[PDB]
């Protein structure tokens, strides 16, 4: 894969993490988003950034992150604050895709490749 | 002068890399470049212009060798063709992005000007066609009900010009059968408009062009094979109808490995023509995406 | 008389449920009939009838509404124009078992008497199409290399008359075109024999009847989704032509749903047309197989 | 799964097996074949009858197994005569072809449902 996460860790409920997603090659493509995966649901896409720069949040992470592109460091960066016990996943970074159909969403973009993840637990 | 010029609009030529194009413009404000698709000309817009027109520059040209406009002199390859869009577009947003809305190979004519040149492009409309690529070559040849969807490509691209000479003399006979094969809405394609049509694409020289984008089409797909590395990076809407003609859930489908910001629409009931068919939601849609945040 | 019979065979009609079928006959000893297939008649077994002469009586019939045949009464549907082979057949060897060698179409109208009436076969040889079966709605529309294998499909089962209103004046155009697109070997196809086959299916009644086997064809493909619960019981053969133009390993794959008991060649450098193309291994390989331990 | 294997069990060398494969229900298509997996090798075709009663062995087998079609019990036998450590493995029967291209073999049915089968050990 050619995005890797860090940042992740162990918070108590209400406070902050910074998690980046960093590029390993041409970072030409910066449409790319956000994904936690709990350990009993599926995977979900959290928050998105196209290249010209417009942004998207899922419902349950809406005013608490805030997901950034710095271009000259070859990174997307996703702020979390007021984190809570449910935010507890991992959390990864992949080509993702801003979809409107009867609503807006981030997905995945089709046969990506994941990679190892960040882990981050609030309790 | 093949079809009616809507009240406000003019009828014009511009010279591009030596070949005549023939549009139709009308409007103020930012430009909106509106590229039709085979069987017609830039007729299928005459709806949607005014309404447009009230906020935006509104040009609608004839593809190369279509309509009132001259054969290409490079090719007829996706690629070739964008080269004289992508001028003819510039020529009248020299220093501003403008707006592109295709149907049909309108969009196989425009998707390399948009790839290579997307700080050009600020909003990106494309309908019902697939953008040439290996997915095309996955339609089925024949379907449980009768006639596919895109039997054609074979009819149109096969050699010794075997589409000129069966359908030459039964333009009429061809095109309306084309026309509702691809249809769920027949009604609104009149005997004037089937008529009108079938006049502009029956100029030897019109008909022969029609399938020369086909005969091209594989060098299109090698072509797009290259660029395709390179996302989309404009908001771009997709509209297919969802009725018997039409492309359903392919149009959005394919466009989720191309577009980073992509809206899609189906239409119940409607197939492939959809400015006729649908004037009136694809006419709103079209509109509202275009307007939206402006 | 539309082809030259060879000596030693004889050109006659027998009516069978009211059509009258023309066909052509020859040598001793047990029967073996002949079916050819689209674009073609009896003459495409002309160089294999002396040869099987030697030890079988050959019969080759015209199919219904093509060569010198009527049209059939009942449809144009494998199970209809079936029961009119059958019979023809029986006629012929009404106490013991036939031999059955198809080619195309006439693969489609002789299944359902194989199936419905194993023991009256002792041997089946099937080659160069599909059996009509959901398979055939997974060929592709279009390749990479230009026109594909059945786009025809959709062309001739069109609503309106579409293909004989377009090929019709054109007959000889056309047909040289589809013969040559699913050939390997071209110049076995002389100007002579594409005229004589041309003049035959361009009498309006067999330009129609060509098309109905076509436009009958999801009938009987809906039809053999019933009989096909019972696997062919007879020894088997396929065979394919592996070049441009053949069913290459697909006629074999297709087979292995069908037979107890087959035995499937490919035939390399040759394509649709295996009786003119690959003459002497073609031959060579259907008396092998009917002569083998008798 | 249309088709149960029944016996099998432990011979020595020299020693003799008689396996049955018995039809659940309709017994019109009779072509059906004997199957063998040894535990890590792949799994072969040995015989098969057609409903006409054309057999094939395969050729390390051929000479001591026979393969016959029982109408009236609806079931196919395998009678296997002088057994061998070579011939250990679980043994299938299944709706079979009779195939032939360059060669012929007993190859399934596409797609079959690969029943229990019966151990022989020797």
């Amino acid at each position: 894969v050619q995005l890797v996460e860090s940042g992740g860790g162990l918070v108590q409920p209400g406070g902050s993490l910074r998690l980046s997603c960093e590029a390993t090659g041409n970072f030409d493509d910066r449409g790319i988003g956000w994904f936690r995966q709990a350990p009993g649901k599926e995977r979900e896409g959290i928050a998105c950034i196209t290249t010209r720069g417009r942004t998207h949040y899922a419902e349950s992470v809406e005013g608490r992150f805030t997901i950034s592109t710095d271009i000259a460091n070859n990174a997307v960066y996703l702020q979390m604050n007021s984190l809570k016990p449910e935010d507890t996943a991992v959390y990864y970074c992949a080509k993702a895709i801003r979809l409107t159909t009867d609503r807006t969403q981030c997905v995945a973009f089709p046969g990506v490749s994941w990679g190892r993840g960040t882990q981050v637990t609030v309790s | 002068e093949e079809f009616p010029v809507p009240n406000g609009f003019e009828s014009a030529y511009r010279e591009v890399d030596g070949v005549k194009l023939h549009y139709v413009k009308g409007g103020q404000g930012p430009l909106v470049m509106l590229v039709h698709g085979f069987g017609q000309t830039w007729y299928e817009w005459h709806q949607l212009m005014p309404e447009l027109a009230k906020r935006f520059t509104v040009i609608a040209p004839d593809l190369p060798g279509l309509g009132q406009s001259e054969p290409p002199k490079t090719g007829y390859s996706g690629e070739q063709v964008a080269v004289y869009l992508h001028k003819l577009a510039r020529q009248f947003s020299p220093d501003r992005p403008f707006d592109l809305v295709a149907h049909d190979i309108g969009i196989w004519n425009t998707y390399p000007m948009v790839v290579k040149n997307q700080a050009d492009i600020a909003r990106l409309v494309y309908m019902e066609a697939p953008i040439p690529d290996a997915r095309i070559y996955r339609f089925p040849a024949f379907t449980a009900q009768g006639e596919s969807l895109v039997w054609h490509f074979s009819f149109f691209a096969a050699d010794d010009r075997l589409a000129e000479t069966l359908i030459a003399g039964k333009e009429r006979f061809f095109l309306e059968h084309f026309i509702k094969s691809h249809a769920s809405n027949t009604e609104v394609f009149s005997e004037r408009l089937l008529d009108l049509y079938a006049r502009s694409y029956a100029k030897p020289h019109s008909l022969n062009a029609s399938f020369e984008y086909y005969r091209a089409l594989n060098e299109s797909v090698r072509q797009n094979a290259e660029l395709a590395k390179t996302r989309l990076q404009m908001p771009t809407m997709t509209l297919a109808g969802g009725g018997h003609g039409g492309m359903g859930t392919f149009q959005l489908e394919q466009m989720k490995a191309y577009a980073e910001d992509v809206e899609g629409h189906v239409l119940p009931g409607c197939g492939h023509w959809l400015p006729e068919e649908c004037a009136a939601p694809m006419n709103r849609l079209v509109i509202d995406f275009l307007s939206r945040g402006r």
